[PDB]
């Protein structure tokens, strides 16, 4: 209307804004090692290949780039600027060293001595590959002959399978009898490595990263960071998985060892326990209110 | 050996990890009810009340296993002057596995895999009362030691069993045994199991839980737990 007559009116309500946002969480303290996959020093054999399990730590990719600068850096399934955001169950690490040349066969549907013999990947993997020279720590001017890898066999492999099964591979049509020569060879050939060896015949280290997920908790998740810690003003919190606005302050509850939380009888919370350092806050509402509007005739 | 004793308000342990003063709350959780059989001296079922007040400490360790062989996970649990050991590794035990203080051939006759590993100070420090229940791929535990006066049967009080350690294993568990360390000996311990029902409990203005209500025993107890 555009006539009021004298009298007090309630016209709309107000609330206080909140300033900034603060996020805390536990530690880091279980960081998963990757500094032991990488440098080993000692990388085996292709068809020898070490699997190691990583579980129950915080991992940090960070630290992979950290080294030289790596021939392939390849992802599949996951994109590599998020590998901190998104976590999994359980990671398997995979190391071995092969020519510089059979690189291209380490992926899923390729097809080569060394991806049907040594190590099959299957169609739907998920992870990176990690592929970098090697060439002076790996070579000697004599020849080395300490890297062998698979070179006959009866069929082909399954998906992450190893075998190291050392018979002489038939050929011919008369029984081998566990001797070599006419149609009768040894399955396993060593490989040669020298300083002067061209690009392509130099030795490589390769690293293979795997994620999968199954009915179980994670368990395995990546660094989550934290803000500082701001008192007496209307801010956003979220205490370690809890959300809410309100005011911090001091708080004189005697919480239990084991408690991380505080409820009312109306079941709202109004503590929490600072999860970096061990100390009780206390949180109340940011205030609001009604407003009304006091005027006499407007005539 | 089998025998059969009340078990008196006995068996209450805090749901979870929500800290109330001075408040009464009510709880739908599995409870042993009260005034009700615990065998004295093994199936499962949905949860276990154990205790014991046997100074000697003969009785260290319990192995949850399904089948309680070398074929299926099992959870072993060895408790020393050191540490705790918490594996999930297969043992194949024995008919009457025990300590010999110190191989465990007699325990178990062999070792295989297993893919998850535990180690922190021993449970075990008089009645001390504990509680194990397994759900959603937890396994929760619950503890208490009591400095109880000379007396033949569970005293006439109240004692909250606080949480200890949960772990992300997610393996069923069907049948447990005892563990003994031997010369001839004597032991004496009681085993309860857990229902689901609904109690009533009380909170001090420090956050403990000093008394309870079962809300199904008797008509004047469904009065309280009514009339909160
Ligand atoms: C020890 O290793 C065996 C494999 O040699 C594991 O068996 C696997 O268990 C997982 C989880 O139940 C299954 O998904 C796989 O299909 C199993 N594979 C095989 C080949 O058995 C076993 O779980 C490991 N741990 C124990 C305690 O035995
Ligand atoms: C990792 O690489 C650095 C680079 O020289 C080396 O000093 C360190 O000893 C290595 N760590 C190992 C081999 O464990
Ligand atoms: C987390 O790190 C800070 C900084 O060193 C430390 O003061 C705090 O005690 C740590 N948290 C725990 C739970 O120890
Ligand atoms: C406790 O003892 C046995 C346990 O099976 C049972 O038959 C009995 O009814 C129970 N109650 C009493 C009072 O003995
Ligand atoms: C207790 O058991 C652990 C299990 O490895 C062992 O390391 C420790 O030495 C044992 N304690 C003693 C006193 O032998
Ligand atoms: C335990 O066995 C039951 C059937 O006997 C099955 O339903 C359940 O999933 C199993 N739990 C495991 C393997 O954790
Ligand atoms: C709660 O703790 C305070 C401070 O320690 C104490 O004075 C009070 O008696 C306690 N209340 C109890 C034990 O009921």
């Amino acid at each position: 209307s555009f006539t009021v007559e004298k009298g007090i009116y309630q016209t709309s309500n107000f609330r206080v804004q909140p300033t900034e946002s603060i996020v805390r969480f536990p530690n880091i303290t279980n960081l998963c090692p990757f500094h032991e996959v990488f440098n080993a020093t000692t990388f085996a054999s292709v068809y020898a290949w070490n699997r190691k399990r990583i579980s129950n730590c915080v991992a940090d990719y960070s630290v992979i780039y950290n080294f030289a600068p790596f021939f392939a850096f390849k992802c599949y399934g996951v994109s590599p600027t998020k590998l901190n955001d998104l976590c999994f169950t359980n990671v398997y690490a995979d190391s071995f060293v092969i020519r510089g040349n059979e690189v291209s066969q380490i992926a899923p549907g390729q097809t080569g001595n060394i991806a049907d013999y040594n190590y099959k990947l299957p169609d739907d993997f998920t992870g990176c590959v990690i592929a970098w020279n090697s060439n002076k720590l790996d070579s000697k001017p004599s020849g080395n002959y300490n890297y062998l890898y698979r070179l006959f066999r009866k069929s082909k492999l399954k998906p992450f399978e190893r075998d190291i099964s050392t018979e002489i591979y038939q050929a011919g049509n008369k029984p081998c009898n566990g001797v070599a020569g006419s149609n009768c060879y040894s399955p396993l050939q060593s490989y040669g490595f020298r300083p002067t060896y061209g690009v392509g015949h130099q030795p490589y280290r390769v690293v293979v990263l795997s994620f999968e997920l199954l009915h179980a908790p994670a368990t395995v998740c990546g660094p989550k960071k934290s803000t500082n810690l701001v008192k007496n003003k209307c801010v956003n919190f979220n205490f370690n998985g809890l959300t809410g606005t309100g005011v911090l302050t001091e708080s004189n509850k005697k919480f239990l060892p084991f408690q991380q939380f505080g409820r009312d009888i109306a079941d709202t919370t109004d503590a929490v326990r600072d999860p970096q350092t061990l100390e009780i806050l206390d949180i109340t509402p940011c205030s609001f209110g009604g407003v009304s509007v006091i005027t006499p005739g407007t005539n | 050996t089998q025998s059969y004793t009340n078990s008196f308000t006995r068996g209450v342990y805090y749901p979870d990890k929500v800290f109330r003063s001075s408040v009464l709350h009510s709880t739908q959780d599995l409870f042993l009810p009260f005034f009700s059989n615990v065998t004295w001296f093994l199936p499962f079922n949905d949860g276990v009340y154990f205790a014991s007040t046997e100074k000697s400490n003969i009785i260290r360790g319990w192995i949850f296993g399904t089948t309680l062989d070398s074929k299926t996970q099992s959870l072993l649990i060895v408790n020393n002057a050191t540490n705790v050991v918490i594996k999930v590794c297969e043992f194949q035990f024995c008919n009457d596995p025990f300590l010999d203080v110190e191989s465990e051939f007699r325990v178990y006759s062999s070792a295989n895999n297993c893919t998850f590993e535990y180690v922190s100070q021993p449970f075990l420090m008089n009645l001390r009362e504990f509680v194990f229940k397994n759900i959603d791929g937890y396994f929760k535990i619950y503890s208490k030691h009591t400095p109880i006066n000379l007396e033949r049967d569970l005293p006439q009080g109240f004692s909250a069993l606080e949480p200890l350690v949960d772990l992300p294993i997610g393996i069923n568990i069907t049948r447990f045994q005892t563990l003994l360390a031997l010369t001839a000996g004597a032991a004496a311990y009681y085993v309860g199991y857990l229902q689901p029902r609904t109690f009533l409990l009380k909170y001090n203005e420090n956050g403990t839980i000093t008394d309870a209500v079962d809300c199904a025993l008797d008509p004047l107890s469904e009065t309280k737990c009514t009339l909160k």
